[PDB]
């Protein structure tokens, strides 16, 4: 039956229906003459509902009639949604016409049961050193690009798409996360123009958008996604910016009658969290291959939301704003940064030691950067002044200019091997370019062009 | 002294009096605290729709509670009263729009407050509106010169780009965004300046700083000062942007300054307060965030099927597009802060100044180590890109090298060849406020320094050396200024005239 | 003064003025009033102990935490989203 | 909260059933008895005191009111005690007569005029305001001299102006702005 | 110089606009309220039962 | 210029002082809605002398 | 009509009125028993109005009558009030009879529009070298003195009282909002003693008072002040404390039913200050210097109080406790102070210039302080060790000894020129004074002084 609005508070609405007829959790509704959707979030008791809203609420008034669909907010799925621009709702937001539709899916659902997980370790090269040297990566698993405010999450993630997705066989799922308008543009028309759109379903809920909008596009995107990997398709998941479902949470939270917990987020912080990171996995049906890029509040990984973020990845990169500030790109932290697949079991010896000597030649030049800054550099033991160029050394050679980065760099974009990654490290570490400036492994892809700079 | 004018003005109001009946819905004012009005019976009011109470007086719905209306009055609150009738207008808030804005000063809800005489517009739009689409926009590559060498080279600005300018109190933040409007006078691109919470004498400086540099002409001021209403001071930078907006939906080009979105946002967070909505992470809203996303996402390049289906067909094959300049103000550098989080992750790039380097007489103030442009070299002009390509990173690494070799022996010359580059470059960066610089200008002193001619020149002569070449150059070879100054452009020819001018220059004056 | 308490719906008021005593007569069994972010208020369940455990439609299960004057917080061992007012 | 937001389960709960058993004229004297006996100035004394229990309270107001509540009003009184709302018994009466009217289809208009009209113009203006808002009118015509001349219609949120002094207003505004 | 003298001049015109303005009202006031008597209404009520 | 608005400004406000009369019958005979002449003369030599 | 006390809490009284005679905002209002006045700040409803008492509330009680006055708290204003004491309602206080006013001003009132602002840049000399180098003052504009407790706000504001009263012929109004009443009857005997006292307007609100009299205070001393601006003159507001404005607005609040903003203060903190201070303005009939002392609470100039206040001030001087623990007096500092008046175009290249000189060698200096702590003077290069004993020559030449300091050492007061400040610094920038002993320039005034307190 039809219900009303009985009060309207920013992007949360209340609306009354019958008590023989209130809508279910997580139910749809639709307001008469008014072009708006509303979710029921909850259920308040003597037939009221409370709901977020699907749209800006400025046209809505108290007392307009509203119709209960009867199911939760429901969108296109399969093939139909291949080289397509959509809402949250699933409508077309390209000016493409309707999308040719078979069947509609809930947005919500339970994730897979503890026996229906899969258990792969193929590894998957990206042509970047710092990535396949100390966070190597594995076909349908989880991987998250830390970050703060402009140090790299987005360029990475284009990189990656490049390096992966072009290349990919099966279908890709890009969702764009309370995302600049602009970035979305510059995609479409670069997948477009790359002749690649026929293979992606693109899935856009921008900044300017209702926190209801914001808080559902990843299960939207999501929902596609599961239902590739459920006809037995290997799948791509990109999620330009998690932390924006959260953040979405939080806008909303209060104004849904919830106390708040610390650094004021959310109570319900970890079970949305939860809710969402299980369903994004690979199982024993089809797998789904999922790079997510985390925004960190104020550059502290401490804080409660990227804090509960890292135990559902398998790889965690972290971006430093400490080496983006030297100019150095990509400003990946070798310390911090780690993979599941790291593991001479998983990989190989050889691998492995390149990647702990480098950890433990970049540990040890931490203490000493402070000692060299007050006491000078000649103060050090002739092992620790070595080592020290070394470090420095190491630190410029994690650099590389990519083909994405073109427009800030203007020098061409460079793809590496994980076999010449791992050689130039072992000649630095070993003592094969002592000799070298400091300046010539800057920028540089791999090791030959270092010993080419250096005579320029 | 017109007689018969002023009463023909007259006639003109009282010959189009509404004498017809109306039917309307009303209610009745409850409560009268802190600017906030709470009223029973609008049951056909819609959220953010202005209500009329007597004497002219407007306010608008934000609560629409089930047996209350909360709403925000846009003006002085202290002579409403309990009792009094509140009503409806079936319209949302409107603002004038249109060229005759240009070199007017109006406040929040379009009224002139310059004296100046009534503003002709033929055109008004809605305050509190939806940015164009994904699909609508087209890619940055066209510049806007802000006429400072060290923003110009390293954090390049292009049109539909949004640019934060972020920094402690007294450091130049002003000085860089007025600079940047005043250097628009002869580009083609219309501007708007907005001050939030700002001192009317202040204001009035700003203006009078324009009006003596000739750019108040192409500029639109919209006030809402420290005693006005927070209403007026949370609802000025969309007012702003609706008046920006008119151009770039008409195939032109527009420039939009919010001199402090840190003071809208203490203008929101009284508001909210005061309706009783739950606080935050510093007392403030929960929907901070969407205060200033919602505002900056407008700032924006539309394609020119956008502008062709807007216009109906009278404009073709142009582009559209709103440049935003928004300004924060952080205390003691901390940027931990929930609204400089916010900002910072919104905007397409970010401009720090640094009150360390201010002191240090380095007065543009930028740190090019933290500061950074998302859209780069496709901003810039031929020319400027290929001479300052790598200069800000190159400068990041110069101000590390510089502390790190302080206190050491002496240095292979690859470290004595990049240090005293850096030095260089860092003391060429320094320019003094009211003193724009164009293309051909920038150009020379980017030439001069990447080429190696300052090598032989003193760290305490750079400024002398830059200003006497621009002065050589401007009577000498005024032709092939010329010639940059028409685009830009760059090719050998410019680049050996270039070349054989300075080579002149130094040996010889 | 005080906002209103979880027993103080309209289906709840309309049954005691049908029979006064409408509660206690059945101390076992109690009414989903609000279903809300994994927590359900029920009225009724007067003799339910702290700790113990709640049987709803479908093979759901609760336990009640919080025994309030006027009404039972029981938070679900599952699910929650298939519950419902009633 | 508003006492509209505390009374309306109330109201609704009391309005349901006497709907569903045929007693809408027996409630609608029951509430007003309740409404007009809780606001005299020894009965809003008694039922203010700390020491008495809600049960006490309940049949006090019961005793005083007798003939006028019948089994299904008494035991409404004691549900009202029993969660701490006797308060709201004025607004309760105000919001049930709402429910009544609204579904009875019934509206009452109170009407303004600068100095008296005729029973010929009265019955103009209800058959006009039927017609328009598909409803039964009760005309409360009254007068106030405020008004310079014509009339001022109020079907409750609704407000239909045709009076002078509105129309001064409307110039003194398009003057001033 | 030029400007600024309009500006003041045109300023001047609305002073006095807005003096006129409220006398134009009070007038209208006083000339309604006794113009206005038992024939009026036969012509106003009448019409708003139309509206 | 502030001189001759000071010596002028007499002659432009004995101008409006004898236009208040004509705005006011015909701002009253607007909001009447019918002809006002034959109640309206009298009220302006009347009431007209107090502004 | 009248009206009855129905609830007091504190400073806060709740009053109902017939529903046809309910006061207006800020409407004063007057208790039948005691005399005792109210102002209105909102209207509740229901005839009920919440007030603000004017003076104590010990002995009030519930259903009291109360008059409404039909007016807001007027004050006598124009000649009548020069030379007497006054409190918050205009009352004199000074014990010498009735105050002889012509008219009374209702203390609330609206700022200046923007087309009635003043365009005035003359430099004012107040023959302090601090103050005159980095902080250059102008007839017309707005000064602010920011300092924790007991560091120099009101010593520093009595010598300025001293200095601009020699070329000042014109009045002045003080306005003593929430400070000590022993430094109120220290100054009017000293202006009595003096004769100064027939050309200064003096109210008082000191600590002692309830928070209603501290809390409007401020508004009835720049009610005086407008008074005279408006008559054509040019006059000097002074202002004890603007922070107790702003602090008793806090110990209300609560009581006014308001949400509390960051660290406790009132949600409205920026509107209350933006009212006050947008009326201390010059317009085109006359013109207000105004100068205030500002209480930095804890030391911290981050605190939202003193944080909203800098944007409403032409010149700002910041106080130190580290300079002043130094012996420095007075203790301001020149890297935080600055003036809107510091521009080449106001005051001259050769001033701008010397200003800007000292501002790099104390920056440089300020930069050198860790190393210096920890290895000493020794270790820093010869361009360095110059720099620093340049420094310490500024620092201490920038001190001064006050004509109302004496009292504290014994020593005679200075008043020292623009001229001779430029002069000194000038010279000591050029290294004219390398010679000289660093203690030969503490507590000297001129330049020239220096020079024979070296021979010693
Ligand atoms: N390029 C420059 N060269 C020299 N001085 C400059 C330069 N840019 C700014 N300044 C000066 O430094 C001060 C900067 O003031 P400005 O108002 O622009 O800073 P702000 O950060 O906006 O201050 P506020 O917080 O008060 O708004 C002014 O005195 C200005 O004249
Ligand atoms: N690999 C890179 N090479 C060069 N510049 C880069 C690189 N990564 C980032 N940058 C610079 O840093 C800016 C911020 O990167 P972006 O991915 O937008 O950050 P985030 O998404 O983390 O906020 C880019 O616009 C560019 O100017
Ligand atoms: N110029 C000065 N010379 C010497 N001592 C001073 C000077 N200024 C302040 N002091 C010392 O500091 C004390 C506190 O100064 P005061 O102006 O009362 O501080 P504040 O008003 O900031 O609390 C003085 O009593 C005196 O001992
Ligand atoms: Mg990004
Ligand atoms: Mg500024
Ligand atoms: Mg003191």
């Amino acid at each position: 039956s039809s219900g009303r609005i009985v009060q309207i508070i920013g992007a949360v609405i209340d609306v009354e229906f019958p008590r023989d007829a209130v809508p279910s959790i997580y139910e749809a509704l639709k307001v008469q003459g008014v072009e708006t959707t509303l979710e029921v979030q909850q259920q308040l008791g003597d037939g009221v509902v409370r709901s977020i809203a699907m749209g800006s609420t400025e046209g809505l008034k108290r007392g307009l009639n509203v119709d209960s669909t009867g199911a939760a907010i429901s969108v296109p799925v399969g093939k139909a949604t291949l080289g397509r621009i959509m809402d949250v709702l699933g409508n077309p937001i390209d000016e493409a016409g309707p999308i040719g539709e078979e069947e509609r899916w809930g947005i919500h659902r339970e994730a897979p049961s503890y026996a229906d997980q899969a258990g792969g370790n193929e590894l998957l090269e990206t042509g970047i050193k710092v990535i396949d040297l100390v966070c190597p990566f594995a076909k349908g698993g989880k991987v998250g690009l830390f970050g703060g405010a402009g140090v790299g999450k987005t360029v990475n993630m284009m990189e990656l798409i490049r390096n992966i997705a072009i290349e990919h066989s099966g279908y890709s799922v890009f969702a764009g996360v309370g995302e600049r308008t602009r970035e979305g543009n510059d995609f479409y028309h670069e997948m477009k123009d790359s002749n690649v759109l026929d293979k992606v379903a693109l899935v856009y809920g921008q900044m300017n958008e209702p926190p209801g909008n914001r808080l559902r596009v990843a299960l939207t995107g999501l929902t596609m996604a599961e239902k590739f990997r459920d006809e037995g398709r290997d799948v791509l998941l990109f999620i330009d910016n998690i932390y924006r479902y959260t953040l979405a949470g939080t806008e909303v939270s209060a104004l849904l009658g919830r106390m708040p917990s610390a650094v004021g987020y959310q109570p319900t912080l970890a079970e949305e969290m939860g809710v969402l990171q299980e369903r994004i996995t690979s199982t024993k049906k089809g797998s789904i291959t999922s790079i997510q890029a985390v925004y960190v509040p104020a550059d502290d990984l401490t804080d409660p939301s990227p804090a509960t973020t890292f135990a559902h990845l398998d790889a965690t990169v972290v971006l430093s704003r400490d080496i983006a500030s030297l100019g150095i790109y990509p400003a990946v932290d070798p310390l911090d940064s780690t993979s599941r697949q790291l593991d001479p079991l998983v990989i190989g010896q050889d691998h492995y030691d390149t990647a702990r000597g480098v950890q433990y030649v970049l540990q040890r030049y931490k203490e000493l950067k402070d000692i060299i800054a007050i006491l000078g550099m000649d103060e050090l033991s002739e092992a620790d002044k070595l080592l020290v160029a070394r470090a420095r050394k190491i630190q410029r050679f994690l650099s590389q200019p990519f083909f994405v980065a073109e427009v800030f760099t203007g020098s061409p974009g460079k793809y590496v091997s994980l076999k010449d990654t791992i050689a130039g490290f072992k000649g630095i570490l070993n003592g094969d370019y002592d000799h070298l400036p400091e300046q010539a492994f800057y920028m540089v892809g791999g090791i030959e062009e270092a010993v080419e700079k250096a005579k320029k | 002294l017109n007689p018969s004018e002023i009463s023909e003005i007259i006639k003109g109001r009282i010959e189009k009096l509404d004498v017809a009946s109306q039917a309307r819905n009303e209610g009745t004012i409850v409560s009268v605290s802190d600017g906030i009005v709470r009223i029973y019976g609008l049951a056909d009011v819609m959220y953010g729709e202005m209500i009329e109470f007597p004497g002219g007086v407007y306010g608008m719905a934000l609560n629409l509670e089930q047996d209350s209306v909360g709403a925000v009055v846009l003006g002085e609150y202290q002579g409403l009263a309990e009792g009094m009738n509140a009503k409806c207008t079936g319209r949302i808030l409107e603002v004038p729009v249109g060229p005759e804005l240009l070199g007017r000063v109006v406040d929040a809800l379009g009224n002139p407050i310059d004296g100046k005489g009534p503003i002709d517009a033929k055109a008004t739009d809605a305050v509190e509106k939806v940015a164009p689409g994904v699909i609508w926009r087209k890619s940055v590559d066209q510049p806007v010169q802000t006429g400072y060498k060290s923003v110009d080279a390293m954090i390049p600005v292009g049109r539909g780009q949004r640019e934060l300018i972020i920094g402690d109190r007294q450091i130049g933040k002003t000085a860089l965004a007025v600079d940047a409007i005043i250097n628009q006078k002869d580009s083609g691109i219309k501007c708007v300046y907005v001050a939030i919470g700002q001192k009317q004498s202040t204001i009035a400086n700003v203006v009078r700083k324009l009006e003596e540099n000739g750019a108040l002409a192409n500029t639109i001021v919209v006030a809402a000062s420290a005693s006005e209403s927070a209403a007026l001071q949370y609802l000025a930078p969309y007012s702003g942007c609706t008046m920006g907006e008119y151009f770039r939906d008409r195939g032109e080009d527009a420039l939009i300054v919010y001199d402090d979105l840190s003071k809208q946002a203490v203008a929101y967070r009284q508001i909210s307060l005061l309706l009783r909505r739950p606080p935050g992470r510093e007392a403030y809203p929960g929907d901070v965030f969407y205060l200033h996303s919602r505002l900056l996402e407008r700032a924006s390049r539309v394609s020119e099927e956008y502008v062709e289906k807007f216009t109906n067909g009278a404009v073709t094959g142009k582009t559209g597009s709103l440049t935003a300049l928004p300004i924060i103000e952080t205390q003691a550098g901390d940027v931990s802060a929930f609204v400089p989080t916010n900002v910072i992750s919104i905007t397409d790039g970010q401009i720090f100044l640094e009150s360390a380097m201010f002191n240090s007489g380095i007065r543009p103030a930028v740190n090019a180590g933290i500061s950074v442009s998302r859209v780069g070299g496709a901003a810039q002009t031929k020319i400027i890109k290929k001479l300052s390509g790598g200069i800000r990173t190159a400068l990041a690494q110069y101000r590390e090298l510089a502390a790190f070799a302080q206190f050491a022996s002496d240095l292979d010359e690859a470290t004595r060849k990049q240090l005293e580059h850096g030095q260089r470059v860092t003391e060429l960066m320094k320019q003094k406020q009211y003193a724009p610089m164009s293309i051909a200008e920038m150009s020379l002193s980017l030439y001069a320094a990447e080429r190696g001619f300052l090598q032989d020149v003193e760290i305490a002569k750079v400024g002398s050396f830059e200003q006497a070449l621009i002065s050589y150059f401007q009577r000498e070879h005024a032709a092939l200024l010329a010639k940059i100054n028409e685009k830009g452009d760059f090719n050998d020819e410019i680049d050996a005239g270039i070349k054989a001018g300075i080579e002149k220059f130094k040996a010889t004056q | 003064m005080q906002q209103l308490n979880p027993s103080e719906i309209s289906e709840i008021i309309k049954g005691r003025i049908e029979k006064l005593d409408v509660a206690s007569q059945a101390r076992n069994e109690g009414t989903i009033v609000s279903v809300s972010d994994g927590i359900v208020r029920i009225y009724g369940l007067a003799d339910v102990m702290y700790g113990e455990m709640i049987e709803f439609p479908g093979g759901v299960y609760g336990m009640a935490l919080n025994l309030e004057q006027d009404s039972v917080g029981a938070v679900v061992l599952g699910e929650y989203q298939g519950l419902a007012e009633g | 909260a508003e006492l509209t937001t505390l009374a309306r389960p109330y109201a609704k709960a009391a309005f349901e059933y006497a709907q569903a058993h045929q007693q809408l004229a027996d409630w609608s004297a029951a509430l007003g008895v309740l409404a007009a006996v809780s606001q005299d100035d020894t009965v809003r004394q008694l039922l203010k005191e700390p020491q008495l229990t809600s049960s006490a309270k309940a049949q006090s107001l019961i005793d005083v009111c007798g003939d006028k509540l019948n089994a299904p009003a008494q035991n409404f009184v004691r549900t009202v005690a029993e969660n701490k709302r006797l308060e709201l018994l004025p607004t309760i009466a105000e919001m049930y007569e709402q429910l009544k009217a609204e579904q009875e289809k019934s509206v009452e208009v109170e009407v303004t005029s600068a100095f008296t009209l005729s029973k010929e113009q009265q019955d103009k203006l209800a058959k006009a305001l039927s017609a328009r808002l598909s409803r039964e009118v009760r005309l409360h015509a009254s007068e106030d001299a405020s008004l310079i001349g014509g009339v001022i219609i109020r079907a409750g949120d609704l407000v239909i102006d045709g009076s002078v002094r509105g129309k001064l207003a409307k110039l003194a505004e398009a003057l001033k702005s | 110089a030029q400007a600024e003298i309009e500006q003041e001049l045109n300023s001047v015109k609305d002073a006095l606009r807005a003096q006129v303005g409220a006398l134009a009202v009070t007038g209208a006031e006083k000339i309604l309220g006794a113009s206005i008597d038992a024939n009026a209404h036969e012509q106003l009520v009448s019409k708003l039962a139309a509206e």
